[PDB]
């Protein structure tokens, strides 16, 4: 949200963006599909409802993505009515949905039904540090020693003049 | 007994006087000069020396020439002006060592104690160290051969003492010192692998033919050991030394860090001085 | 009395396991991270003294 | 005049080109130089010396010091020691031969 | 150019002409329990709060009565 | 309120019993056990007062000893109190929070892997309020590495002494970044 | 002692040095409350001065 800057223009402009952009994380279908057009006035009367409409159904994607920073196995009773969305089919199956983009870490497995995960969010720490912070060390470098250069050339346009 | 020597470059330079006093006659052999120097000490420092008149023959080698007057005399008035310093050894300027040097070097190791032996080169184009200090050793041998006289390298280092510094520093001018950072640590990260290169290249051809067409014990047994040891780096596969890369990785990000962060302080006093300064002189300029 | 920090270890209910480590180099990350924040001051106060000379 | 000044300025062009690999030639020897000096007045400084002892600084970077023996001698002091040194009751340390401070010892 | 931030502040009088002072003393009811408060705080505590403004606001209060109960 | 050998009852604004009732608060929330057994378990003055009220002698005691099935059973007087107070109001959701996520790292530290069982029985709550609760606490909290539920017990890797502590410093080295990114935007204008 | 290698000495016939560390002998005898002996080139010790 707005965090770190503090001015009464941003402040209202998010003033009817607050109870939509708060509705994002808890994700209820029903409800905040109606709290969007409800009082939207200004921002779907800002044209066309392009992001809005991709929003809500990115609603249960960002929701699901929030099921895959929680644990790993998918219920068909507590997270599946948990997450609206209430049958075998349709939960491995938008849960692959979220498999086939690649931004997750799951392992799909059926043993006697149930829907694994490893969900390893482990970072490079201690897991391929070299060729990981490699390319940070390359660019950052680069980007530092640039600014180097750009320390070097303007007082170069300094004693240009004497 | 003894695990290095200590050469000076006073000896070197009269190796150039070596080749100074020649006088052109078409001979320019391996002219031995008399080493001095101090065996006192476990270690060897060489001081000085001087040369006495040697010839050998065109096809005998074993014709060989000195005098024991010479070297009685100008040791006798050298020990006169300086005597903290007494009889080691000798050196041959050849780059190739005799089947006579084991009796050229024996009358020294009679009258003079065990005498070391210097091979150095006559004209310096060897990128590597031109001195090999070579122990006067009988050792015994493994495979029953009779003990002989036996020349095994002792480690060599060139040091100056005081005044010999200055006077050779004052006469380059053109050497720079130890100078730590950018130059003489990248010059040495230049030429570095030519100069194993050179090494390695210079030994392993020519000891390749000494594989295929050798005989004559090539001290033999010496690459059972030479062979084991270059089989001691059989190809690392890292696997425990990732996380010493990831050690040497994270020190250089510690030199990233100080290199930006300090880097960006020197650029407050430029990019302050860059407006304050011009842009006053010009406003009082008019 | 691992929370006290007077040893090593760390410990286990479902498996019961002890795990004992420990961090020797600890004066890189402080004299690092200080002197970043140290040189905080030195560029803001730089963009204090050009944003006083600029604008 | 009009069309030949572009090729009359083609060898300002030049000229001016010239002076790249030159600026470049005397920017890397220059410093070379520099710590060739630099290193040069540092091993002048050596650490046997005689320590004196600091009486009064007349005016900037040269002074008098106090000698051991009690004689009092007038030195141009080394310009790398900054004004901290020029404390009059001091424990002063000058070359036994050059006679010039490199370091005060704390008492 | 920053010419072009005076149609998009056209918009913004026309955004505070919409309700004039009535969010700012309204939204003040909240900014005063708000003010010199760490606004960074303000948007965890307006996280959890917001989140739990709908259900189960205190409830801890309820736990003691989850205890027999689970 | 390091002061309060000194503070007295200041009728003039507050009582001196009500500064101690006040100042527990801060010092029962926003301090560890190296400050609270450095402050105030060391401290007598903590010692003396601590008759007064047998409450908090509970809130300072079985949260030290770690005693969540006494100390949520005695919060609720921490809830009820923590309302309806003057200056007091209207953090009552943040101390709440803020000390659930204290207490959970305070046992969370010492521990690497966790039943669910020894964890029900220590906070005597039921199984599916500390599933949403550490659920909340990954992403919303924002306490440790990530939990799983494969085996059904809490399990936290936390390698946050070693890369991390050399990686705390990136986000002041982006910041650094940027700000000498703004260094460039000084640059010739 | 200032420094562990290099300190201060003070002659018999009042003026003060400072002198260096010869290669041969260790910090043992080095300690202060030795009298000791020093030479005029390059101001060394070859030895100590025992007291009596």
């Amino acid at each position: 949200d707005r965090l770190q800057f503090r001015q009464p223009s941003l402040k209202r402009s998010l003033m009817p963006y607050f109870l939509l952009t708060q509705a994002v994380r808890t994700g209820n279908l029903a409800k905040f599909n109606q709290v969007l057009d409800q009082f939207g006035e200004k921002f779907q009367a800002d044209g066309t409802y392009t992001l809005i409409i991709r929003l809500r159904h990115n609603v249960i994607k960002t929701g699901v993505r929030m099921i895959s920073l929680s644990y790993s196995r998918i219920s068909l009773a507590d997270i599946a009515q948990k997450l609206q969305l209430d049958s075998p089919e349709d939960a491995e199956f938008i849960v692959a949905k979220a498999i086939r983009d690649g931004v997750i870490e799951a392992s799909i497995n059926h043993e006697k039904g149930y829907v694994q995960s490893k969900e390893m969010i482990d970072i490079y720490s201690t897991r391929e540090p070299q060729l990981a912070f490699h390319q940070r060390i390359s660019f950052c470098l680069d980007i530092h020693n640039m600014s180097v250069k750009a320390m070097r050339f303007p007082p170069k346009s300094y004693n240009k003049d004497l | 007994a003894v695990q290095k020597v200590v050469v000076h470059p006073l000896v070197l330079l009269s190796v150039v006087d070596h080749f100074n006093r020649i006088g052109k006659v078409g001979n320019q052999k391996r002219v031995v000069g008399v080493l001095l120097g101090s065996w006192q000490k476990k270690v060897l420092d060489v001081s000085n020396s001087f040369a006495v008149p040697f010839d050998e023959d065109d096809k005998d080698d074993s014709v060989w020439f000195l005098d024991h007057d010479y070297l009685e005399n100008m040791y006798g008035m050298f020990k006169k002006v300086n005597a903290r310093e007494r009889i080691v050894g000798w050196y041959h300027t050849g780059p190739k060592l005799h089947k006579n040097d084991i009796a050229i070097n024996e009358l020294m190791k009679r009258y003079c104690p065990n005498s070391v032996l210097v091979i150095i080169d006559v004209k310096p184009k060897d990128l590597g160290l031109p001195t090999e200090a070579y122990i006067s050793v009988e050792e015994v041998h493994d495979d029953g051969t009779p003990t002989s006289k036996t020349f095994e390298h002792v480690t060599s280092e060139i040091g100056a003492e005081e005044a010999e510094e200055v006077g050779v520093e004052h006469l380059l001018r053109d050497i720079k010192d130890t100078t730590v950072g950018t130059l003489s640590q990248r010059i040495t990260n230049q030429v570095h692998g030519l100069k194993g290169l050179n090494s390695k290249l210079l030994d392993i051809r020519s000891y390749l033919e000494k594989v295929a067409t050798g005989k004559l014990p090539i001290n033999h047994q010496i690459i059972y050991q030479l062979q084991d040891v270059f089989n001691l780096l059989p190809d690392v596969s890292l696997q425990e030394f990732v996380k010493a890369f990831y050690l040497k990785t994270n020190d250089q990000m510690v030199v990233v860090y100080l290199a930006s962060l300090i880097r960006s302080v020197v650029a407050l006093h430029n990019l302050i001085n860059n407006k304050i300064a011009n842009r006053d002189a010009e406003k009082k300029e008019g | 009395m691992i929370l006290d920090k007077k040893f090593h270890g760390i410990l286990d209910q479902g498996e019961g396991v002890l795990i004992i480590f420990d961090e020797p180099p600890v004066d890189k990350t402080y004299e690092a991270a200080l002197e970043t924040i140290q040189n905080m001051s030195k560029v803001v106060d730089s963009l204090y003294n050009k944003a006083k000379k600029l604008t | 005049d009009l069309y030949s000044r572009y090729k009359k300025l083609q060898q300002e062009l030049e000229f001016l080109e010239v002076q790249e690999e030159y600026i470049k030639d005397e920017q890397k020897n220059l410093k070379k130089e520099f710590l060739h000096a630099q290193e040069e007045v540092k091993r002048i400084q050596s650490i046997p010396l005689v320590i004196g002892q600091f009486l009064e600084a007349v005016d900037q970077n040269t002074a008098i010091v106090g000698s051991t023996t009690g004689s009092n001698y007038y030195v141009r002091i080394l310009s790398t020691i900054d004004r901290e040194l020029l404390k009059p009751n001091a424990s002063v340390a000058l070359h036994k031969h050059s006679n010039a401070l490199v370091d005060v010892l704390p008492p | 150019m920053s010419e072009k931030k005076q149609p998009v502040d056209l918009g913004l009088l026309e955004e505070d002409d919409e309700f004039e002072e009535f969010p700012a003393e309204d939204w003040a009811g909240l900014d005063e329990d708000e003010d010199a408060h760490v606004w960074e705080d303000n948007w965890d505590d307006d996280n959890v709060e917001d989140d739990f403004s709908n259900q189960l606001r205190a409830e801890l209060e309820k736990h003691g009565y989850k205890m027999e109960t689970s | 309120f390091l002061d309060t050998v000194s503070t007295f009852t200041s009728y003039e604004l507050m009582d001196y019993k009500t500064f101690v009732t006040y100042t527990v608060y801060v010092s029962m929330i926003a301090l560890e056990r190296p400050d609270l057994r450095e402050k105030v378990i060391k401290g007598a003055e903590i010692l003396e007062v601590l008759h007064s009220l047998p409450a908090v002698r509970q809130y300072l005691f079985s949260l030290y000893e770690c005693r969540y099935s006494v100390f949520f059973q005695s919060l609720a007087v921490v809830e009820q109190e923590m309302k309806k107070d003057w200056l007091f109001a209207p953090h009552y959701r943040y101390y709440v929070r803020e000390m659930r996520i204290h207490a959970y790292s305070q046992l969370l530290e010492s521990y690497r892997s966790l039943t669910l069982g020894y964890m029900a029985e220590a906070f005597g709550v039921g199984v599916e309020f500390i599933d949403q609760e550490l659920s909340r606490f990954i992403a919303a909290g924002r306490l440790h590495c990530k939990i799983d539920k494969v085996n059904e017990i809490v399990e936290t890797n936390r390698p946050d002494s070693k890369n991390w502590q050399y990686q705390e410093t990136i986000k002041k080295g982006d910041l650094l970044l940027n700000r000498v990114q703004k260094l460039s935007r000084v640059i010739n204008m | 002692q200032l420094t562990e290698e290099k300190f201060i000495v003070k002659a018999t016939n009042g003026p003060r040095y400072v002198v260096g560390c010869r290669r041969q002998l260790d910090k043992s005898k080095l300690k202060p409350g030795t009298r000791v002996a020093l030479d005029m080139t390059t101001l060394t010790i070859m030895r100590y001065l025992p007291r009596e």
